[PDB]
């Protein structure tokens, strides 16, 4: 961790640092001695665990932990039926289908566990493999790996930087820092100290960079992970493992459920110990309680649900990489979004041009086809010719039918730009070019700023000579000797010399790149036709031109992205910009797409306006803030805190993948959500510590969608608003979802309780519970997680991540209490029915549990006094078991019917509306006729065939069930806030 | 806060009181269609269970004559169940009828209805369990190798035993068949290896003949007529190997009676008996 950069020191201070010369460079024997003492020269890949571990780990999450217990009770009380000679068995049953739910969950959780991998693979298109460095004064191309710091490299045009190295022979050299900043704009580099920050020195060369053009030679000052691609790749693998808020939210659950069990089983255990039971019967209550209480088919619902909303997203072209980011988008409070390349094409485009002394704008969609502005009025046709010949970009070979936005030119981005804004609106320019026979001389340097190109008309008339000038517009118009303004060409004067620097400010404002354009026309007296050229500049003129035009390129945003964030800020969501570029271009973006709100202004542009000092201007007026990299750079945590409070519009420009990090952490430690949105390298360290990162796709790096939860693969900006609106759909659904589950536990839970307290025979067996769990209660879950919104999921603000849960105490109390208690009535009645018409009423049933499971009795009386065989008491029992089980069922069927809305009536919501309710509710009776003839028929799994008008005793107890549970959500909608929406919401 | 607790418990007790109520309400509705005098159905208890008074653990009965300890608990347990079956229990004549002493038809004694008050019963003799009534035998029988044992008919409500038509001959001749009025008992060896030990076997009951009357039946439900005495066939072996164990099967044979795999005491007996020298 060398922090302590130096690149202001001289040629002579590196080599004593270094301790090598630019001549000679580092000897062979010095080399190796530095490669033994630092490293080589490569990016080390982080620590995989691997995947048996995690798959392992896996059998010990959720409620795995009371499922490993209650086998363990069951291989006990097993051992103990043994010893005590008992073939009854059906505890080895329990312990086989508990240790085969445990490993189904296990594998669930595995397959919606993240994704784990590396990111290193994704820099294999950079880090060069070899480099030229100068041993023993000679050059050598030796490997990167190699190449250790203090030795001499030179490189060329069109090749990776091998190493972190500060210039000392630059000869032109230009470089892409797209990696570091996200700009592909290249930057010049030179040998002198011009910025303090390393990043902006402008004579430092950064590993795995690209050199345009040019030739350099730099001495290396890190390699490895030293280097700033190394740190950032640091940053991007070692952090990313947390725990997503959906994650927190189960967990959560999963902790009331567990300690509900464990309390409940420890004070029954105690209680059945003070009340002379021995201790098989006390394990054997235990498991019972254990299997009733734990959810087993909750968690694999949850993952086959978040399975199928992935689908759908996929479907609507949104790859999901990770399983739970499909609801961690929803519920998110802050969005920090990259500039270049997510909010914007990433293509240098036209958008405003001047003259005739006003504004035009021009379409800058990218699918657009043709647009017009004024294009009738005169003066126009003389900017087309000169846009047209006063050009050099090209168009790739081979793109006739290719879209012309969409199409490659070979050329510098300015120039692409109007050329494909002349192909755009004038045609196809190759003609118009061959017409002309331009002439060779087309001089353009950066010192000029200026390139003008020698053409002749195509015109027969005229066919006269015609000289086209382009460059920075204060230039061009101190060449310009008058002004064309519809076709007469006006003299220049001073109102036209104000209005043009006018009109130049205000486009210099907007954060676009004015150019200025003028041509000239050459009279046959002067220089006729045969007169011949030269590019030296000095057998032609270059003054006293005539202004045409002004326009500039903006590298406008897409075409959806305004929309999208304008229903994303409407839906609560803050939306925040941080991006690498410069904060002119920033704040002219932002402004554009809709982050900054029009009527807003910034404490500058309040200042401005006062015509007063910025400090004498209060910052309370100010709604938005744009903050460039040294004043983050400055700021300490505290005040950054207060700026994202403060401060509803904010924009961070100027901003480094470490700095974006330090945003996205400052913005979690507010408790909210927050999601980035990146396509670049910079923004995988953002991408990897944000709750859910979304990496543009076409535009995206490898890097950015490795590091990316999401991937938009058709690159629309939409998809985020609608995976809002499907994580939000999302969450009320698994609370729905929840609720039924929940509601069958308890439901189940009951009679154990009763069947120890008043000692009646068994109402039901475990093996039934783990049917009611893994059966009929499978369907149902799932299908409620097809429920539409009952009201405009978008109108309400995001949830709170700590005052709002997924599973609260309202919904506990609702399920465990209230519903659950009228199944387990309901299933009580049918079980006193089924008993007394067999012999047995209800009164002679108390404490009878001791005497009816004696397998000595064979004699034990009825209510009619007559005789009952053990045999036929336990099919008795059976019947009963089975006639409850069936009662739940029943009653599950409204208990869904009533969960399929949280506020809204059965009425309103339409009851045939969503048909996956439907076949949830065939499922439950299939399952239940199957496991009551077809097993049952041969007496199996204590299942035995049921009287027809035992499945009907209970209907009335389901009916029941709906009207209180309509009636509780009728007071609800019509009293808000009535201390009846407080509590009975759930 | 204080106002709040209240108002919510107050709402959490009336709602169970709500659902109690209900509950209460639907259980009543229920028990009105029952009745008390019969039951609904009688899908469980439809084919009588056989079992046997000494009530012993897991079907074994071992003991050692010489140690009263080893058959104390057979013979109070035995002592126990005949207590009702004395003639003192029987002397009052208002319920208590002398029916015939030789095997009768079945006697109809009116329908199942509140009126005719209650029914009278047939009374039962120790005298004819000669050798176990228990009168002049002392411990009964469980003196050196004479172990004995009362078979019984489970009670089921309103059933009339059918006994074997004389269609198809049974076992061997019984000569005294008189299947008009005896419901025929038999008890042997459970497998071929026990037939060789088990000795033989003296059957007492009315009248000499081996199985229930038939004039005892049907049971009227223990409400209608308390204090039934169903008839008992007692059953003797007096001879059999000495620190053996001999599983023996008893079975009642009927058209009326039936038989299950799934269930061992429908109608047929698994006893195992050893005398330990
Ligand atoms: C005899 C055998 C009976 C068997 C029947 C089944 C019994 C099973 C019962 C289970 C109940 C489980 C309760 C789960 C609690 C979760 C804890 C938790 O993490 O909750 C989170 C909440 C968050 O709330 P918030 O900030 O969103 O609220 C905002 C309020 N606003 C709107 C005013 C601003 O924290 C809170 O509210 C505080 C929650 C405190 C919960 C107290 C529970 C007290 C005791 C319950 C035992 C019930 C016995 C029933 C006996 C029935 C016999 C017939
Ligand atoms: C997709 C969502 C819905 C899932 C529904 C799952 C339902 C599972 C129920 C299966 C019961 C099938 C019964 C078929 C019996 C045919 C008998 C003939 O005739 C002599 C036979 C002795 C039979 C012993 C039992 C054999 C097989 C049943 C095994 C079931 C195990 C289930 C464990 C998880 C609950
Ligand atoms: C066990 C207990 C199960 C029973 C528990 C609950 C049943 C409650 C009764 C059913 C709910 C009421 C009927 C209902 O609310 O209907 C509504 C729909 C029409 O709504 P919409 O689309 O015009 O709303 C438009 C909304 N806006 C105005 C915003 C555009 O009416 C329709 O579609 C046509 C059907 C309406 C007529 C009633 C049909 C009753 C049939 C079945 C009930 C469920 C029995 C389940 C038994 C087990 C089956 C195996
Ligand atoms: C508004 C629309 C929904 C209305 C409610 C629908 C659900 C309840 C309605 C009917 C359920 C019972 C009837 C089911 C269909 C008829 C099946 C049947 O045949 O059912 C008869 C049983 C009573 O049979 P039994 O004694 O006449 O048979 C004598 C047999 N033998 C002659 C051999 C001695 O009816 C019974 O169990 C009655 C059970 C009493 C408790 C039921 C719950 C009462 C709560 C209210
Ligand atoms: C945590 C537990 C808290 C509660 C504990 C309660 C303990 C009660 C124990 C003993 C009280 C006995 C006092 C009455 C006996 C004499 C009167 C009599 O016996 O009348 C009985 C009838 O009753 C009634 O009509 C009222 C209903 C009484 C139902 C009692 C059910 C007992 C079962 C309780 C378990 C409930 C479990 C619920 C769990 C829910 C969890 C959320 C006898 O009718 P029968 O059979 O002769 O009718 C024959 C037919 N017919 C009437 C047409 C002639
Ligand atoms: C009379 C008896 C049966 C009532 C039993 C009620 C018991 C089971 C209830 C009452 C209070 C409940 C606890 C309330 C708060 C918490 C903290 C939470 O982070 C885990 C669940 C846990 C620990 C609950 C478990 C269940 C609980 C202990
Ligand atoms: C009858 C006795 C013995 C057992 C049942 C007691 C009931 C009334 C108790 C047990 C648990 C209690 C609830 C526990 C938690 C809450 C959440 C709180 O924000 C409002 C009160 C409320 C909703 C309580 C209401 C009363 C309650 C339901
Ligand atoms: C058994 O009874 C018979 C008469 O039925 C009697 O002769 C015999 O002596 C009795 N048994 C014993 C051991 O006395
Ligand atoms: F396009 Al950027 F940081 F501005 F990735
Ligand atoms: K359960
Ligand atoms: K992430
Ligand atoms: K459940
Ligand atoms: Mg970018």
């Amino acid at each position: 961790g060398m922090d302590l950069d130096d690149h202001r020191l001289s040629n002579t201070e590196l080599e004593q640092k270094y301790g090598t010369n630019i001549i000679q460079g580092l000897s062979s024997v010095r080399a190796t001695e530095l490669l033994a003492r630092d490293g080589p020269n490569t990016l080390t890949p982080p620590k995989q665990t691997p995947e048996i571990i995690k798959f392992l780990k896996q059998m010990v999450g959720g409620f795995s932990i009371l499922l490993w217990i209650g086998a363990a009770l069951c291989w006990i009380a097993f051992v103990i039926q043994y010893v005590n000679n008992s073939a009854s068995l059906d505890n080895v049953y329990l312990g086989a289908i508990l240790v085969l739910v445990v490993i189904l969950t296990g594998i669930f959780a595995y397959y919606q566990e993240a994704k784990s991998t590396n990111i290193m693979a994704s820099f294999s298109k950079m880090i060069p493999q070899q480099a030229l460095v100068i041993r023993d004064a000679e050059k050598k191309v030796i490997s990167a790996e190699q190449l250790v710091v203090g030795d001499v490299v030179e490189i060329k045009g069109g090749d990776q930087i091998p190493a972190d190295i500060r210039l000392v022979f630059s000869q032109g050299c230009k470089v892409d820092n797209s990696s570091l900043t996200g700009e592909s704009e290249p930057q010049a580099r030179s040998t002198e100290f011009t910025h303090e920050n390393p990043l902006e020195t402008k004579n430092i060369g950064f590993y795995s960079t690209t050199c345009l053009e040019g030739t350099a030679t730099g001495i290396v000052i890190n390699t490895g992970d030293r280097t700033i691609i190394g740190r950032i790749a640091s940053l991007a693998s070692g952090v990313g493992s947390e725990k997503t808020p959906i994650a927190i939210e189960i967990e959560h659950f999963v902790h009331i459920v567990a300690g509900v069990a464990v309390s409940i089983g420890i004070i029954f255990f105690i209680t059945a110990v003070c009340m002379k039971y021995y201790v098989l019967d006390a394990i054997i209550f235990l498991i019972s309680i254990i299997v009733a209480n734990v959810p087993e088919g909750l968690l694999a619902t949850v993952t086959v649900t978040l399975s199928l909303t992935a689908k759908r997203m996929a479907k609507k072209n949104c790859l999901v990489k990770n399983l739970e980011a499909v609801e961690t988008l929803g519920s998110t409070s802050i969005i920090c979004s990259d500039k270049t390349g997510t909010l914007t094409q990433n293509r240098m485009t036209v958008a405003h041009l001047w003259f005739d002394n006003q504004i035009f704008v021009a379409d800058t969609s990218e699918n657009q086809t043709k647009q017009a502005f004024d294009q009738s009025s005169g003066t126009w046709a003389s900017l087309s010719k000169i846009i047209t010949l006063c050009n050099r970009a090209e168009f790739r070979p081979g793109q006739e039918s290719v879209p012309i936005m969409k199409r490659t030119v070979v050329g510098d981005a300015s120039e692409t730009a109007l050329l494909k804004f002349s192909e755009v609106i004038l045609g196809d320019v190759m003609g118009i070019r061959k017409r002309n026979h331009k002439v060779a001389e087309i001089p353009f340097n950066s010192t000029n700023k200026f390139q003008l190109s020698i053409h002749e008309t195509e015109d027969p008339n005229n066919k006269r000579f015609l000289v086209v000038m382009k460059g920075a517009p204060e230039r061009i118009l101190e060449k310009c000797s008058t002004i064309m303004i519809n076709g007469q060409e006006q003299p220049l004067d001073k109102s036209s010399a104000d209005s043009f620097h006018t009109a130049y400010m205000e486009l210099g404002g907007l954060g676009e790149r004015v150019l200025g354009f003028c041509h000239l026309y050459l009279p046959a007296e002067q220089f006729p036709q045969s007169y011949i050229f030269d590019v030296d500049s000095v057998n032609f003129p270059t003054s006293n031109f005539c202004f045409v035009g002004l326009l500039s390129m903006i590298d406008p945003p897409r075409s959806t992205v305004p929309d999208a964030v304008s229903k994303c800020r409407s839906a609560g969501i803050k939306v925040i910009m941080v991006t690498g570029d410069h904060p002119i271009t920033a704040k002219a973006i932002a402004k554009s797409v809709g982050i900054i709100s029009a009527n807003n202004e910034t404490v500058e542009d309040i200042a401005k306006r006062r015509n007063i000092a910025v400090e004498q201007v209060n910052k309370r007026e100010a709604k938005a803030a744009v903050v460039t990299g040294m004043e983050l750079k400055d700021m300490t945590p505290e005040q950054l805190d207060e700026l994202l409070t403060n401060y509803q519009e904010i924009v961070f420009a100027r901003t480094s993948p470490q700095q974006k990090l330090i945003i996205v952490e400052g913005c979690q430690r507010q408790d909210a959500i927050v999601a980035v949105t990146g396509d670049g390298v910079n923004d995988s360290p953002a991408l990897k510590k944000a709750d859910i990162g979304i990496a543009m796709g076409i535009a995206g790096s490898d890097a950015a969608k490795n590091a990316a939860d999401m991937v938009l693969l058709d690159d629309n900006f939409a998809s985020i608003v609608t995976g809002v609106e499907e994580g939000r759909l999302i969450f009320d659904n698994l609370k729905k979802t929840i609720a039924y589950t929940l509601t069958s536990n308890i439901a189940e839970l009951c009679p154990f309780l009763i069947y120890i307290v008043a000692g009646l025979p068994l109402p039901i067996g475990t093996i039934t519970i783990l049917f009611i769990d893994l059966g009929t209660d499978i369907i149902p879950s799932i299908a409620l997680a097809y429920e539409k919104a009952e009201s405009d999921i978008m109108n309400r603000k995001p949830r709170h991540k700590k005052k709002d849960r997924l599973v609260n105490t309202q919904l506990a109390i609702y399920s465990y209490l209230h519903i659950g208690l009228m199944q387990a009535l309901g299933g009580f009645l049918v079980y006193f029915t089924v008993y007394a018409q067999q012999g047995f009423w209800p009164t002679s049933l108390i404490n009878l549990r001791v005497a009816w499971e004696t397998d000595d009795i064979n004699d034990l009386e009825d209510s009619y006094g007559q005789e009952w065989t053990r045999y036929q008491r336990k099919y008795l029992e059976w019947t009963g078991s089975t006639a409850f089980f069936v009662a739940i069922m029943i009653q599950q069927i409204a208990d869904l019917i009533i969960r399929k809305t949280r506020r809204n009536s059965i009425f309103q919501q339409g009851l045939f509306r969503n048909k996956v309710i439907w076949v949830g509710i065939a499922s439950q009776v299939i399952v239940a006729l199957i496991l009551s003839y077809g097993l049952g028929s041969v007496p199996a799994l204590s299942f035995t065939m049921l009287r027809v008008q035992y499945w009907f005793v209970a209907v009335p107890h389901a009916i029941l069930i709906w009207v209180y549970d309509e009636m509780r959500k009728l007071f609800i909608r019509l009293y808000p806030g009535s201390w009846w929406d407080k509590n009975m919401y759930y | 806060t204080g106002g709040s607790w209240f108002k919510i418990l107050l709402f959490y007790v009336i709602f169970y009181g709500c659902l109690a109520g209900i509950f209460i309400g639907t259980i009543q509705v229920m028990l009105l269609t029952i009745s008390e005098l019969k039951p609904t159905y009688q899908d469980r208890v439809a084919p009588p269970g056989l079992t046997q008074i000494p009530q012993i653990q897991k079907t074994e009965i071992s003991f050692r004559p010489n140690d009263p300890k080893s058959y104390e608990a057979y013979v109070l347990n035995i002592i126990r169940f005949l207590e009702k079956y004395k003639d003192s229990a029987q002397k009052d004549d208002m319920i208590f009828e002398d029916c015939g002493s030789m095997p009768s038809e079945p006697k109809e004694r009116g329908e199942f209805n509140h009126e005719r008050g209650e029914r009278k019963v047939c009374r039962f003799k120790l005298d004819w369990l000669g050798n176990c009534s228990g009168l002049n035998d002392e411990s009964y029988g469980y003196k050196e190798g004479k172990p004995c044992i009362i078979i019984k008919l489970n009670r089921v409500l309103g059933f009339k035993p059918k006994p074997p038509k004389n269609e198809s001959l049974e076992t061997y001749p019984l000569t005294m068949k008189y299947n008009p009025n005896v419901l025929p008992v038999q008890c042997t060896g459970k497998r071929d290896e026990d037939k060789d030990k088990v000795g033989n076997i003296e059957y007492f009951g009315m009248g000499g003949f081996y199985g229930f009357p038939l004039q005892y039946y049907p049971y009227y439900g223990k409400l209608l007529q308390p204090k039934y005495l169903q008839p008992l066939l007692a059953v003797q072996f007096t001879n059999l190997t000495l620190d053996t164990e001999i599983r023996i099967e008893c079975k009642a044979y009927g058209e009326n009676i039936g038989y299950s795999e799934k269930d061992r005491f429908q109608g047929r007996f698994d006893v195992k008996i050893e005398v330990k020298s």
